[PDB]
């Protein structure tokens, strides 16, 4: 059973241990309760320059709310990432895979919204 | 090999307390409340309880670790006031305030369910 | 005591004493299997 | 291998969802509209349906220990 | 210095979810109560299971882990039943718990789904919810002809802390202020965001003004139920389970200051 110190990894050379896991009512949630099945920190973004990331984050969300398979394969010019937030502004979401989330202890707001959506991670 | 059973966060242990008081002598009129097996639930409504008493100077709630499954609050009050009566005054408060909820949403599904 | 084993290719439970060639009776299959034991394991569903 | 029972995110049935999504999908729905049907309209159970792999099918391609 | 006078607004009432909204309350005790719909609202499910065989292609801990997570009809049985803990019994009790057996072979040549439908209950209050008298059954495992599946499973008492196979609510969405007045968020792009389902501001306008003096008030609620408890009895209980946590922590609380 995954716990703290197991290493996952998504396709994007985004490795991380588990450093503590929280129940659902500690996890932030949407305001339709969705809550994270992780949560990774954004300052492993800027200097990897994984933006394949990101654009696949954004992809799956219009995959998982559009009933679809995502097309990620590398050089294809009818795929951007404008297309894909024009898609999934079309499913009542942030064109850019935003959402307020909530402060799962306190229930408040946070300030920032929070950049969250479908990704395929590995358990190594 | 290291997890903790799930139910060590609800469950106290054999001879350790639920609540434990310890004055705080930095200022006066203060304590600590160190409260075993809870965590955001309660520390969270007794805190925003107690900051609605105008005699209360302080309230706060920390979870010191994560990881451990204690609560803190610390409350400070007025001279002529109590932080052990503000946090009883507060779960009280907040007892009266949970029974009128469940008595209106009682009468609310009654209704709904009716007409 | 008869520690019955199953063949791997005819599927068939037959008994083996110890010291004999591991033979199934019925096609001669040379892998056989335990069957599962008779003891109450116990499994919290979580 | 086989359909989750909950969603991982939320913990909504999806155990017995897969046999009637099928039938949606032979039936000529888009998988969209498919989840549609079932009520899913969570993106997370979205994603629960319409990622899973049915390998229980492929693992009974082999016969058993035991006739 | 006193309690709030919540007052409850329910806009609907399915046997899936209820949704509805708690205003004159502070935001503290509705997240409270949203966490507590999840992690304090006890409900029925399996907890021990004994497989007396198992020739399906799923190991006895996939299976075990399958059947913990159907959801048992708990409505009125899990205020009667006790947990484990405080049953002075052995093991097991019918005051402290529910016996399942499950005992199905595939003979014939189709594949055989082993549903929830089998899973057999003693108690017939407490049973699987899709058996309850469509939505299909929830698939514990596909069986080949010869295999076989047949174990014995209790269940038990419990809340989503211990676990999230006892969590009532298949998704609690929370809500409060859908107009960003309290400004508790900062849209960079506020025109870029789609509108709540409960905001109340004409197309033009984005976000509504700023409050100064502004309080979360009218929280907004959809408590979905995975089937074991209804909606309404998710909430209920969520209430009173809240209030007795209160209440025994205030029990020792006056011991503690009697003490002193
Ligand atoms: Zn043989
Ligand atoms: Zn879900
Ligand atoms: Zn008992």
């Amino acid at each position: 059973i995954p716990q703290i110190g197991d290493k996952f990894a998504s396709r994007h050379g985004q490795k991380g241990t588990c450093g503590i896991q929280y129940r659902q009512e500690d996890m932030p949630f949407t305001c339709e309760g969705i809550t994270p099945d992780i949560i990774i920190n954004p300052h492993a973004i800027p200097s990897r320059m994984t933006i394949g990331h990101l654009i696949e984050c954004l992809q799956g969300k219009v995959s998982a709310n559009k009933g679809e398979i995502g097309d990620a394969t590398p050089f294809n010019d009818a795929v951007n990432v404008q297309k894909i937030s024009n898609l999934l502004s079309d499913y009542g979401y942030h064109l850019r895979g935003n959402e307020v989330l909530y402060n799962g202890f306190t229930g408040r707001k946070i300030t920032s919204q929070i950049f969250i959506g479908p990704t395929y991670y590995q358990r190594l | 090999m290291n997890a903790p059973p799930a139910f060590e966060s609800f469950l106290l242990f054999e001879g350790e307390k639920k609540i434990t008081i310890n004055k705080d002598t930095k200022v006066p009129n203060a304590c600590l409340f160190t409260i075993n097996k809870e965590d955001h639930t309660l520390g969270n409504i007794i805190k925003s309880q107690l900051l609605k008493d105008p005699q209360v100077l302080f309230a706060g709630y920390k979870v010191p670790h994560p990881l451990e499954h204690k609560i803190i609050i610390r409350v400070q009050t007025t001279p002529d006031y109590s932080p052990q009566e503000a946090f009883t005054n507060a779960i009280t408060d907040l007892i009266s305030e949970l029974s009128l909820l469940e008595e209106r949403f009682r009468v609310a599904i009654k209704d709904k369910q009716e007409g | 005591q008869p520690m019955i084993y199953i063949c791997g290719e005819c599927h068939t439970e037959n008994e083996i004493k110890s010291r004999d060639p591991i033979r199934c009776r019925e096609c001669g299959y040379r892998i056989m299997y335990k069957k599962r034991t008779k003891r109450l394991v116990v499994f919290d569903a979580r | 291998m086989i359909i989750p029972v909950r969603c991982f995110t939320c913990g909504k049935i999806v155990g017995n969802k897969w046999e009637a999504y099928l039938g949606l999908l032979q039936a000529e729905y888009t998988e969209g509209d498919a989840l549609d049907a079932l009520g899913l309209k969570r993106y997370c159970c979205r994603r629960m349906l319409l990622a899973h792999v049915d390998l229980i099918e492929k693992l009974l391609n082999y016969a058993p220990l035991e006739k | 210095p006193y309690a709030n006078q919540p007052t409850v607004r329910i806009t609907e009432l399915t046997d899936e979810n209820v949704k509805f909204i708690i205003e004159n309350t502070d935001l503290a005790v509705a997240n409270s109560i949203r966490r507590v719909f999840i992690a304090e609202v006890p409900i029925i499910a399996i907890d021990w299971v004994q497989i007396d065989a198992n020739s399906s292609v799923l190991h006895d801990e996939f299976i075990a882990h399958r059947l913990g997570l159907i959801p048992l009809t708990s409505d009125d049985i899990v205020d009667k039943l006790q947990y484990s803990r405080d049953c002075t019994c052995e093991e097991f009790c019918p005051e402290c718990s529910v016996e399942f057996t499950l005992d199905v072979r595939c003979n014939e040549d189709q594949t055989r789904h082993v549903t929830s439908r089998d899973l057999i209950s003693n108690s017939p209050r407490v049973i699987p919810v899709t058996s309850r008298n469509e939505q299909d059954d929830i698939l514990i495992v596909k069986l080949r002809k010869g295999q076989e599946l047949r174990l014995r499973a209790y269940a038990k008492k419990g809340f989503g802390k211990e676990h999230a196979k006892w969590n009532p609510t298949a998704g609690v969405a929370f809500e409060y202020d859908p107009d960003n007045a309290l400004r508790h968020t900062v849209y960079p792009k506020p025109e870029e965001w789609p509108k709540s389902e409960y905001s109340e501001l004409d197309e033009d306008e984005s976000q509504a003004p700023y409050d100064p003096n502004g309080k979360p008030e009218r929280f907004y609620y959809n408590v979905e139920s995975c089937g074991s408890l209804r909606p309404e009895t998710i909430v209920l209980s969520a209430l009173s389970g809240l209030k007795k946590k209160l209440s025994d922590l205030q029990t020792q609380l006056s011991h503690e200051i009697q003490s002193d």
